[PDB]
C-alpha cells in the first residue's frame, strides 16, 4: 500500500541499477527470474502465477547497455516493455538529449510510467538514478524532472547524482553538462544525493586494502546507501522513517537540498577482527574527513541538518549516548540557527552483504546523510571551470548546431552564482 | 639555501620542453643577482596540474608576477618537490621553513 | 544498429583496405568465404555496422571501392580477402591516375561521380541507423586527393547530419615520392576544412622510426606499415561495436575532442609496441602501457609534441582492467606533462575503456591526440607552396585543366588563417 | 578501568617490545593468535569475540624492523593499522626525525593514539620504549613528547631509554644526540629510566655465566623489569603502587628524574641450587657496587629516593627488617636532607619464566629503582665526549643540511650544564 | 623499497659489474633467465631494490651500462650473466674510448650523455624510494674518468638529495698501465670533490699481495681479482636488503663516517682471506676475523695505515654470532692501537651485524676504514703531475680539443688544499 518506482536514465545509472535490483533480490529470496522459494510490495507488483516483476524503467538512447541487461542474468525478471531504447545517443551534448533526440521518445517513458501508476493505489515516490557527466543522464532528467512533475507535483522526487570529481573527470565538456543541468530541474526537484566518483577510490584503498576496484566495486558501495534508505518501507523497526518525511528534515530551503551521503563502516574481511565496532565507535567513524564519500574538506564549514540511518542490533540508548558525545567536541560545528539538527532512524535489519563483494559482514551500519556547508566550494569550482571554457567559446558549436541559445548559458551561471550567495547567507549569524 | 631544488623544477615540470622556453629563460637571468638571499618558493596554479605563475623569495615577495606579500591564512598547502620523481609531496606544516618549497594559493 | 559506410579512394587508401578488412574480419571471426567460424557470441551481436546478412548465413563488407584505372582494383580482387567485396561496388575508370588534382575533380572527377553515389544509396538504403562515413584516402596522390575530397562535399550534400571522419595519409619531411605534393595537399586542405569533422593526419617519416626503434625490424614494408596504421584504425570504433565499462563512438569521440569548428586535425598512437625478443622485459600494466604513450617516439605524425602544446586529448583503451589504474595514471601523466597542456581547457583527458582485447594480447591503448604541435606541418607544407609558385613551376598542368591562378591563392589564403589560429590559441590565456 | 598504552618509537625500543609482548602473554595464557583457552583490561582492548588485541602503536621509519613484526609469530595479534612504517630512515640524524621525515607521519601516530583512548575511561599512563642511540629513537620521541602533552599534558608519560654506555659505543654522533633529545623533553619528560647495555653484558658473564649473550637475550632482562613496574595494576597484592604513584615518591626536583633500574637475583640454572636467596640476602644484593644496570660507581654518590618493588612470596615483617639492616651499614650513605627515602610494594606474583631464557625460575623477584645521586659524573662523560666534538666543528654539517640551525647546540649543552649543577646542589649540606 | 641505481662506465667498470651481478644473483638465487630457484623466501623480500619484476616472475637488474665503444660491451652481451639485463640498457657509442679526458667529457661526453639520462630517468620512475646511486668507474682511463665525472655532474643536476658512492679502481704506486693516468686522476678528484659523498679508493698493487701471501696462489687472473671486490661490493649494502641486528644502511653510513664534506674517501677490507689448505689450521671466531682486519695486510688501498692516523672506522659484521663478542673485540683493538685513531674522535667505531652470511661460509666482515694514511696518495699523484707539468708533456692533446692550461692549475689547486687537510686535521689536538 505504499509503492516507489524507479528510473535509470543515461548509462551511470543503469549499470548502478545492476548493482541495486541485484541487491534487492538477496534481502527477500526473489530469483532472477522472479521466482521465490509480505512487505517487499513497495517495489514488486507481483502476478498470480510465481514471478515478482520489479517497478523499474530503463530508459536509454543508445542501445548499447541495455543488451547487457536483455542478455544477462536478470533478463528474465524485467518486463519487456519496461527496457526502452533508441538508436543514436544525446553523445554528451545537452542539445541532444533535451531537444532533438530525447523529444522522441518522451511519450513511450511518461505513457510506460502511466501504466505503472496504476498497479498502485498508494504511490510513494520517484528514484531517478542519473550522473551529472554526460548530457544523457543530465540532460534527459532534466527533461524528465519537468514532466513528471506536471504529471503530479505533489510527490517526492528523490535522484542520486553521481557527481564530477574534482581529481579525475573523464569527459571534456562535463562542466558544461552540469551548469544546464541545474537550472532545469532545481525549480522541480525534491531531494538531491551527491555521490562522487573520486571519494569510492580512497575507500576501496585505505579501508578496503583493494588497489583495483573496478566499476563493478564502485557500485557495490552506492548499492547499500540505497538500500539504506528504502529500508524503512521494506522492514518494520524501531523508528522508521518514510521517503515523504526526508524532505522536511533535510531541505531548510527552497534552494539547498543537496545531500552527500556516507556509509559506515567500511572494513576489509581481515580488518572484522582487531576491533569491536561499537555504535559509539562507528558513529565517530561517520564524522571523519577520510570517510566522506564526497570529496571536501568538512572541517570548512558548517552543517544544516545531519540524519543518521541506523540498522542493525543497535539500542537506542546508546544513540543517544554516542550524539551526546558529538555536540560537545570541538572540531564539528553545526549552524547557530540550527539548534540541533538530527533525525536518528532505528531499523531492524543488519547489512546484507552480496557475494562476491570485499565488504565484512557486521552487525550493524549507518547511512549518513550530511548536509552540510562546506560543499559549496565544489559548487564554486564548477564554475571556475565554466568561466575559463566559455571566455573562448569552447565547444559551444555543438550546442547552438542542435537546438540551444547563447542567451542561456550566461543566464544559467547567474542562476548558479545566485545559489552560490545562498550558502554564504547560511554562514552568517543574524545577532540581536 | 635550495638552488638545485627549484631549478630542476623549472625546468621538468613547470616550465618544460620547446613550447615555453623564451618563458623560463627569463627568469634565471632574473635571480641571477638573486639565490644570495636564502631560500625561493614557486606559486602553483593548482595541485592537479602545476603551472607555474610567480617566481618569490624567502626574507614573501614576487618578482615575476599575483600578490607582492603573501600571509600564511591565504595558503592552501606546502608541497614539496619529490626529486626522485618529479612530483608534489605534501606536508603537515603550516609555517615556512627548509622543508617547504612549493605553495599553492586559495580562492 | 548505427551503420558506418566505409569508402577507400586512391592507391594508398585501397591498399589499407585490404589490410582493414583483415584487421576487422579477424576480430569478428570471418573467413574469405564470407561466413562465421568465431568462439564469441559477443562478436555477432555488432556485426552488422559493417556487414549485412546475405543468403546462406554470409556477411559481406560495407565497402565501396573508387578508382579512376583498373590497375590497383585488380591487386585488391585478385588478392586475399578479395572476393569478400560485393563486386558491384568495383566503381573504376580507364584514365589512370594522372597524379593531377585537376583530373580526378574536374576532368575525372565529373564523370563517374555519378556511378560511385548510386552504389553508396544502395548501401545507406539498406541501412537502418546510418552512422557516418569513414573514408580512406591520402593527401599524397592525385586519385585520393581530387576523388577523395569530392565525395566529401558530395555526400553531404547528401548527408548533412552525419560524422564525414577521413583516415589521411601525409606527406614526410625529409623524402618526398611526389613532386607536385606540395601541391596535392594544400589543394585538399581547402576541401577538408569545409565539409569534414576529424582527420587522423598519418605521416610515414615517423612511421618508419618506429618500425626501426620500437618495433625493433629491419626491412620494414608496407604490408607491416599498413599493419600498424589499421591497429589504430579498429581500436576508434571499437567502442561503438563491443560492450565497454565506459561508451564512447563516433560522436562521443566528435563532441568532446573539437574545440573549434576548423582544428580538427588528429594523431594517433598505439600501445603496447614490442619487439619480437624484447616482450619478457617490461611489465604489462597501465602505468607501463601510458608512460610508452606520452612519449614523443610513439606519435606516429611526424612532429614533435613538446613543439607546441595540447588541447584536447583522448586515450581510448581496450581489455580487462581496472579503472583506479586508468584514472590513476591520467592524473599521474597531466602533473609531469602539465606545461604541455593549455591553460584554458582544465580536465583534459577524454577517457574511454572498452573489455574486448585484440585477438592474442592482453591489453591495448589508442592514442588520438589533438595539438598543436601539428603548426609546422602546415608550415611545411605552406612554404613548399610558396617557393614553387613564386617560379611558378608545374603550373602548365594543372592551368591546361582550366583552374584559375586564383584558385591557388584561395586555397593559400585559406590554410593562411589556420597556421595563425594553432598560434593565435597558443598564448591566449585567461 | 585502568588503561596504560605503550608506544614503540625507534628499533632499540621496538626490539625490546617484541619482548615485552611475549611476556604478557605467558603472564596471561594469551596465545599469540589473541586466543585464550579482568585483571588484564591494562594492555588488553578485548573485543566480543576471541581475540585480545595490545594496547600498542609500533612506529618506524625505516620499514625493516617492522615487517619482521608483520612476519613473525607475532603476526595476528597487533591491530594491523597500529603498525606504522614510512620509507627514509632518520639515519643516525636528529634533524631527520624531527624536521625532514618526523613532520611527515606524525598526523598517522598521534591519529591512531586518538583512536586508542576513546577505548579507555580509565586512562593511565603512557610506555615510550626509545634509546638515546639513534636519530629516530632520540628524534621522533622528542617531537613525540611535545605532542602528547598537547593532548593530553596531566596524564603520566614513563620511558625508557637505553643508555649510551662509558666505554662500548657502536655510533659516532651518539655524544650528539643525547643532548639534542635531553633539552627538548626535559620540560615535558616524567621519569625517564635509564638502563644501560655495558652492564647487562657484565651481568651476562658473572652472574648467569653465558659467554654468548644476544639481543636475544639482553632483551629478557628489560622484560623483567618492565614488567614488574606494571605488575601492580595486572594483579592484586598486601600493598600495591600505581603508576601514577611513582611520579611523587622519586622525583624530589623537577629536573632531577632519571633513576636506574635493577632486578634481583639473577641467577643460572645452575645456581639455584648451593644457595637460599631470602628475603634479607637478596636486598643485599640489591645494593652492590657490581649488580646495577647503569655502569657507574655508587659508591661514589648518595641515594636520594631509592624504591623497592618486590613480588612473590614476601613477608612485610623481614622487608621491615631487611631495610633496618641497610640504613645502618657503612658504604650506603642517604642524602641528608632526606630522613628515610623508602617506598616499598609487594605483589603476590613470583616471576615468569620463559621458554628459552637461561634465567632460574625464583619463589621472588626484586625491581630496584632508585633516583641516585652520582649518575651525573657519567653526565659529564657525554660533555666531554660533546666538547671535543663541538671544538673542532665535526659532523655540524649533516645537521644544518637538513633542518637545524647552529645556535642550538651550546644553548642545549648548557642547558645540559644546568642540569649538572643540580646534582651538586643536592649533594651539600645545608647545615642551619 | 629504497631503490638503487647502479650506472657503469669505463672498460674497468663494465667488467667488475659482470661479476658484480653474478654475486648479487647468487644470493638471491638467480638464472641466467631472470627468474627464482632460491630455498629462503628472505632473499625476496627485498628483491626490489636492485630489480624490476617482469611478466612471468622475471627479474631484471636496475644496471645502465654506459660506454664509447661497442667492444667491452660486446664481451659482456656475449658472455654469461649478459642476457639479464634489458638490452635497452646498453647505451654505447661509435668514436672508441680515446684515453683522453678531453675526448669522454668535450668530445663524445656532450653526444651521448642524453642518450644516457632518458634511460636514467625512465628507470627512476620505475622506482617508489630513490635511494642512491652507486656508480663502477676508475680513475685511470679516459672513459671511466671523463664520463664518470660527467654523470655526476648531472645527476645531482638532477638528483641533489640522495647519495653518490663511486667505486673507483685507483691507480698503483710501482705498476702504471697509462703514461696519462697522472692527469686522468687529478682531473677527475677535481670532479669528485665537488659533488659526491663517498669514493672507496680500491688499489691495483696491494690486491695482489693479498692475492699472494694471504690467498696463496700463483696466477690471479682479473677474474679473482674483481671476485674479491665484489664480495666487499656487495657487503655494504647488505645491512639494507637483509634483515639485522643493529642495522645500518647507505645514509647510516653516511653520517657516521664523513666529518668534514671534502674527506670522503675510504679503504675496503675483508675477512676470512683463506688458504685452499690452510682453512684447517685457523680457528674461525670473531676475535680471529678482527686481528685479520686490522693489521696492515689485508689493506686493499696499497698505503701504510700505521702512517697516518683514522678517523671513522666502521665493520659491518655478517652472519650469525654474538653482540658481547663484537663489542669485545671492538674495543680490544681500540686498546692496543689507540695511538693510531685521532684524540678528538671519542667512541670512533661504528659496528653493524647482520644476519645472513654468504653461501657457504658461516660469518664474514665487511671493513670500511676512513684514514689520514692516504696522504702519500695524494702525494704521490699530484708529483707525478708535477714533474709531467714542469716541461708539460703531453698537454698538446687535451688542449687539442679546447682546453685551457689555467684549467690544469685550477684542479691543482683543488688538490693542493686536500693533501694539507689530511695534515692539518692530524696532529690538531684539543
Ligand atoms: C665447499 C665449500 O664450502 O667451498 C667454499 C670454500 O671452500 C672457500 C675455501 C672459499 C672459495 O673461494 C675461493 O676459492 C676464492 C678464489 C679466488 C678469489 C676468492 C676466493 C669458493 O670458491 C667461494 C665460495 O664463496 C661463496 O660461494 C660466497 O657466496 C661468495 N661467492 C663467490 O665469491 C662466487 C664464486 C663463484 C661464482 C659466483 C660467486 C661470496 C662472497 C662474498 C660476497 C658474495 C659472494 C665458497 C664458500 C666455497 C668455494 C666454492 C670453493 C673462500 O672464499 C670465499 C669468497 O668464500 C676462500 O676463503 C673462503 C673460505 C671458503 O670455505
Ligand atoms: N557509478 C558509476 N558511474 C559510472 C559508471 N560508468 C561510468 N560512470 C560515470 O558516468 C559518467 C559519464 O556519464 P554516463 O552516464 O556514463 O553517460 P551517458 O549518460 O550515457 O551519456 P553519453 O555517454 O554521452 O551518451 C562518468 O562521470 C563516469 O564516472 C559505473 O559503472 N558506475
Ligand atoms: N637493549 C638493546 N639495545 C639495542 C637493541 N638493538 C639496538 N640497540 C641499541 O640501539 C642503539 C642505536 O639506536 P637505534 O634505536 O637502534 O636506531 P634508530 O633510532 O632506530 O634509528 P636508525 O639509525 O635510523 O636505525 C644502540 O646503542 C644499540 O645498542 C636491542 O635489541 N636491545
Ligand atoms: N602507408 C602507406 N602509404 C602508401 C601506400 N601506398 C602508397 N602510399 C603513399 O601514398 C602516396 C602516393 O599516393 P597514391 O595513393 O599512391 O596516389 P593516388 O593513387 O593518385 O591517390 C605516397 O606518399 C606513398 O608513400 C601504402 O600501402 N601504405
Ligand atoms: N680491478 C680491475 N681493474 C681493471 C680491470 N680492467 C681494467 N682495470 C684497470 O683499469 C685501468 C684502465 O682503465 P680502463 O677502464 O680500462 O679504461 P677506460 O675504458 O677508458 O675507462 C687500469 O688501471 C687497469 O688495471 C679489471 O677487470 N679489474
Ligand atoms: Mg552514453
Ligand atoms: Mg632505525
Amino acid at each position: 500500500m505504499r509503492e516507489c518506482i524507479s528510473i535509470h536514465v543515461g548509462q551511470a545509472g543503469v549499470q548502478i541499477g545492476n548493482a541495486c535490483w541485484e541487491l534487492y533480490c538477496l534481502e527477500h529470496g526473489i530469483q532472477p527470474d522472479g521466482q521465490m522459494p509480505d512487505s517487499f510490495n513497495t517495489f514488486f507488483s507481483e502476478t498470480g502465477a510465481g514471478k515478482h516483476v520489479p517497478r523499474a524503467v530503463f530508459v536509454d538512447l543508445e542501445p548499447t547497455v541495455i543488451d547487457e541487461v536483455r542478455t544477462g542474468t536478470y533478463r528474465q525478471l524485467f518486463h519487456p516493455e519496461q527496457l526502452i531504447t533508441g538508436k543514436e545517443d544525446a553523445a554528451n551534448n545537452y542539445a541532444r538529449g533535451h531537444y532533438t533526440i530525447g523529444k522522441e521518445i518522451i511519450d513511450l517513458v511518461l505513457d510506460r510510467i502511466r501504466k505503472l501508476a496504476d498497479q498502485c493505489t498508494g504511490l510513494q515516490g520517484f528514484l531517478v538514478f542519473h550522473s551529472f557527466g554526460g548530457g544523457t543522464g543530465s540532460g534527459f532528467t532534466s527533461l524528465l524532472m519537468e514532466r513528471l512533475s506536471v504529471d503530479y507535483g505533489k510527490k517526492s522526487k528523490l535522484e542520486f547524482s553521481i557527481y564530477p570529481a574534482p581529481q579525475v573527470s573523464t569527459a571534456v565538456v562535463e562542466p558544461y553538462n552540469s551548469i544546464l543541468t541545474t537550472h532545469t530541474t532545481l525549480e522541480h526537484s525534491d531531494c538531491a544525493f551527491m555521490v562522487d566518483n573520486e571519494a569510492i577510490y580512497d575507500i576501496c584503498r585505505r579501508n578496503l586494502d583493494i588497489e583495483r576496484p573496478t566499476y563493478t566495486n564502485l557500485n557495490r558501495l552506492i548499492s547499500q546507501i540505497v538500500s539504506s534508505i528504502t529500508a524503512s518501507l521494506r522492514f518494520d523497526g524501531a523508528l522508521n522513517v518514510d521517503l515523504t518525511e526526508f524532505q522536511t528534515n533535510l531541505v531548510p530551503y527552497p534552494r539547498i537540498h543537496f545531500p552527500l551521503a556516507t556509509y559506515a563502516p567500511v572494513i576489509s574481511a581481515e580488518k572484522a577482527y582487531h576491533e569491536q565496532l561499537s555504535v559509539a565507535e562507528i558513529t565517530n567513524a561517520c564524522f571523519e574527513p577520510a570517510n566522506q564519500m564526497v570529496k571536501c574538506d568538512p572541517r570548512h564549514g558548517k552543517y544544516m541538518a545531519c540524519c543518521l540511518l541506523y540498522r542493525g542490533d543497535v539500542v537506542p540508548k546508546d544513540v543517544n549516548a554516542a550524539i551526546a558525545t558529538i555536540k560537545t567536541k570541538r572540531s564539528i560545528q553545526f549552524v547557530d540557527w540550527c539548534p540541533t539538527g538530527f533525525k536518528v532512524g532505528i531499523n531492524y535489519q543488519p547489512p546484507t552483504v552480496v557475494p562476491g563483494g570485499d565488504l565484512a559482514k557486521v552487525q550493524r551500519a549507518v547511512c549518513m546523510l550530511s548536509n552540510t556547508t562546506a560543499i559549496a566550494e565544489a559548487w564554486a569550482r564548477l564554475d571556475h571551470k565554466f568561466d575559463l571554457m566559455y571566455a573562448k567559446r569552447a565547444f559551444v558549436h555543438w550546442y547552438v548546431g542542435e537546438g540551444m541559445e547563447e542567451g542561456e548559458f550566461s543566464e544559467a551561471r547567474e542562476d548558479m552564482a545566485a545559489l552560490e550567495k545562498d550558502y554564504e547567507e547560511v554562514g552568517v549569524d543574524s545577532v540581536e | 639555501t635550495n638552488k638545485l631544488l627549484i631549478k630542476n623544477a623549472l625546468i621538468h615540470l613547470t616550465l618544460a620542453g620547446e613550447v615555453n622556453k623564451k618563458e623560463r629563460e627569463d627568469v634565471f637571468e632574473a635571480m641571477k643577482e638573486y639565490e644570495d638571499t636564502n631560500q625561493m618558493i614557486i606559486l602553483v596554479r593548482e595541485v592537479n596540474v602545476p603551472a607555474f605563475r610567480a617566481l618569490y623569495v624567502v626574507v614573501v615577495k614576487k618578482i615575476i608576477g599575483g600578490p607582492k606579500f603573501l600571509t600564511e591564512d591565504v595558503v592552501d598547502v606546502f608541497c614539496r618537490y619529490d626529486s626522485g620523481g618529479k612530483k608534489l609531496s605534501k606536508l603537515s606544516s603550516r609555517t615556512f621553513g627548509v622543508t617547504t618549497d612549493v605553495v599553492v594559493l586559495k580562492s | 544498429m548505427r551503420e558506418i559506410v566505409h569508402i577507400q579512394a586512391g592507391q594508398c587508401g585501397n591498399q589499407i583496405g585490404a589490410k582493414f578488412w583483415e584487421v576487422i574480419s579477424d576480430e569478428h571471426g570471418i573467413d574469405p568465404t564470407g561466413t562465421y567460424h568465431g568462439d564469441s557470441d559477443l562478436q555477432l551481436d555488432r556485426i552488422s555496422v559493417y556487414y549485412n546478412e546475405a543468403t546462406g548465413g554470409k556477411y559481406v563488407p560495407r565497402a565501396i571501392l573508387v578508382d579512376l584505372e583498373p590497375g590497383t582494383m585488380d591487386s585488391v580482387r585478385s588478392g586475399p580477402f578479395g572476393q569478400i567485396f560485393r563486386p558491384d561496388n568495383f566503381v573504376f575508370g580507364q584514365s589512370g591516375a594522372g597524379n593531377n588534382w585537376a583530373k580526378g575533380h574536374y576532368t575525372e572527377g565529373a564523370e563517374l561521380v555519378d556511378s560511385v553515389l548510386d552504389v553508396v544509396r544502395k548501401e545507406a538504403e539498406s541501412c537502418d541507423c546510418l552512422q557516418g562515413f569513414q573514408l580512406t584516402h591520402s593527401l599524397g596522390g592525385g586519385t585520393g586527393s581530387g576523388m577523395g575530397t569530392l565525395l566529401i562535399s558530395k555526400i553531404r550534400e547528401e548527408y548533412p547530419d552525419r560524422i564525414m571522419n577521413t583516415f589521411s595519409v601525409v606527406p614526410s619531411p625529409k623524402v618526398s615520392d611526389t613532386v607536385v605534393e606540395p601541391y596535392n595537399a594544400t589543394l585538399s586542405v581547402h576541401q577538408l576544412v569545409e565539409n569534414t569533422d576529424e582527420t587522423y593526419c598519418i605521416d610515414n617519416e615517423a612511421l618508419y622510426d618506429i618500425c626501426f626503434r620500437t618495433l625493433k625490424l629491419t626491412t620494414p614494408t608496407y604490408g607491416d606499415l599498413n599493419h600498424l596504421v589499421s591497429a589504430t584504425m579498429s581500436g576508434v570504433t571499437t567502442c561503438l561495436r563491443f560492450p565497454g565499462q565506459l561508451n564512447a563512438d563516433l560522436r562521443k569521440l566528435a563532441v568532446n575532442m573539437v574545440p573549434f569548428p576548423r582544428l580538427h586535425f588528429f594523431m594517433p598512437g598505439f600501445a603496447p609496441l614490442t619487439s619480437r625478443g624484447s616482450q619478457q622485459y617490461r611489465a604489462l600494466t597501465v602505468p607501463e602501457l601510458t608512460q610508452q604513450v606520452f612519449d614523443a617516439k610513439n606519435m606516429m605524425a611526424a612532429c614533435d609534441p613538446r613543439h607546441g602544446r595540447y588541447l584536447t586529448v583522448a586515450a581510448v583503451f581496450r581489455g580487462r582492467m581496472s579503472m583506479k589504474e586508468v584514472d590513476e595514471q591520467m592524473l599521474n601523466v597531466q602533473n609531469k606533462n602539465s606545461s604541455y597542456f593549455v591553460e584554458w581547457i582544465p580536465n583534459n583527458v577524454k577517457t574511454a575503456v572498452c573489455d574486448i582485447p585484440p585477438r592474442g594480447l592482453k591489453m591495448a591503448v589508442t592514442f588520438i591526440g589533438n595539438s598543436t604541435a601539428i603548426q609546422e606541418l602546415f608550415k611545411r607544407i605552406s612554404e613548399q607552396f610558396t617557393a614553387m609558385f613564386r617560379r611558378k613551376a608545374f603550373l602548365h598542368w594543372y592551368t591546361g585543366e582550366g583552374m584559375d591562378e586564383m584558385e591557388f591563392t584561395e586555397a593559400e589564403s585559406n590554410m593562411n588563417d589556420l597556421v595563425s589560429e594553432y598560434q593565435q590559441y597558443q598564448d591566449a590565456t585567461a
